[PDB]
């Protein structure tokens, strides 16, 4: 379901499963305003937070799906050197190709 | 061997424009050899078969340390950060 | 001889036997140390020195094993013998990719 009239049920699993193209098209066709009266949409901050967390979840799912052909991400710094008295550990600066080939 | 001419030349080279250009940046530097020795002491490299051509740039997919055996570690990330023509024969000379 | 609690057993015995990459990875993944009271945690300088000696020995052994294309070596200084009335072969040092040997 991709109807803003009753978005109580299609909030997380519906967004994670289907792509963001349909909600993007719905938002584009519905300008920059939406009816906050129908459904469980109190004010606009809650709706904005729901939309942002749904977009973040969809992006994370897409990244996880596409990670099969890519390499796992790494942090800018290591912060994994408990042996400070023995020797320090330098950071990581990824400059190689993110793709396999 | 001959004289103090080497020291005289070194002091002449270090006392012409170097103090003027490093008035605001001259300071003593410490030596943490006891802490930095184990970081570079452990150096390993997979065997490279002969009758082949050594890679020039460290970006080809055929590099043994880039294809599937990179791993973060500490020496590996250090080499990734400062791998300016350090592999191959340079790595062999460093190991020697 | 691979207990991380005491930094004296995995120093050279577990390093010079095989390639040091696996012990290094195990040490990195097994934190640094635990209870330092019941053990020989004093005088860490000797432990560091013996560990570095073992690492150097393992690296030298690996280099010797992998140096199948470079086994002949000579000196660089000339006029080391009274019988230097001729000019020997000049050649070049190990400053090229291994193609012939």
């Amino acid at each position: 379901s991709r109807v803003v009239f009753d978005p109580s049920n299609p909030t997380t699993f519906s967004v994670e499963a289907i792509a963001a193209y349909t909600p993007v098209a719905l938002i584009r066709l519905l300008n920059a305003s939406g009816p906050l009266q129908p459904g469980h949409r109190v004010d606009i901050a809650d709706a904005r937070s729901i939309y942002t967390v749904g977009a973040a979840a969809s992006a994370a799912r897409a990244r996880a799906n596409h990670n099969a052909n890519t390499i796992r991400r790494t942090a800018m710094f290591a912060e994994t050197d408990p042996m400070t008295w023995l020797r320090p550990t330098v950071g990581l600066k990824r400059t190689f190709n993110p793709r396999i080939i | 061997h001959h004289d103090r001419e080497w020291g005289i030349l070194s002091k002449i080279y270090y006392y012409i424009v170097i103090p003027a250009f490093s008035r605001g940046s001259c300071c003593t530097m410490g030596v943490r050899y006891d802490r930095l020795y184990p970081a570079l002491q452990a150096v390993i490299v997979p065997e490279i078969p002969a009758d082949e051509e050594a890679p020039t740039t460290p970006e080809d997919p055929r590099h043994p340390l880039h294809a599937h055996q990179l791993v973060p570690n500490s020496l590996n990330v250090y080499f990734h950060n400062a791998h300016l023509t350090v592999d191959g024969d340079a790595l062999l000379t460093l190991q020697e």
